[PDB]
């Protein structure tokens, strides 16, 4: 993700997502492509709140 | 339904039928009549006032 700003933000819009399932009571990684992904701005800012 | 994207488990054409029932709630009122109005309703004696 060290690229230029436009390519990094379109890479963030496309791929930088968390993909967690909601069925179980704990946070397992979801099976792929069944439900919509989970996006995270803290992935881009690399900071927590 | 809605057509799905690539690599996703799509929908199937399903129907659903459902009944609904009637529920009864009868209502009632008692009302009394004395023996006096019974023996005086269809009975005349001497034709007096």
């Amino acid at each position: 993700a060290n690229k230029t700003l436009f390519k990094t933000i379109d890479e963030y819009l496309l791929r930088a997502k968390d993909c967690i399932r909601g069925d179980t009571d704990t946070q397992y990684v979801c099976v792929e492509g069944t439900e919509q992904l989970i996006e995270n701005p803290c992935r881009l800012t690399q900071e927590a709140l | 339904r809605v057509a799905s994207g690539a690599g996703l488990p799509t929908s199937r054409q399903t129907t659903i039928m459902v009944t609904k029932y009637s529920e009864k709630s009868p209502i009632t009122i008692p009302f009394e009549l004395s023996a006096a109005c019974l023996t005086y309703l269809r009975e005349t004696f001497e034709g007096t006032i």
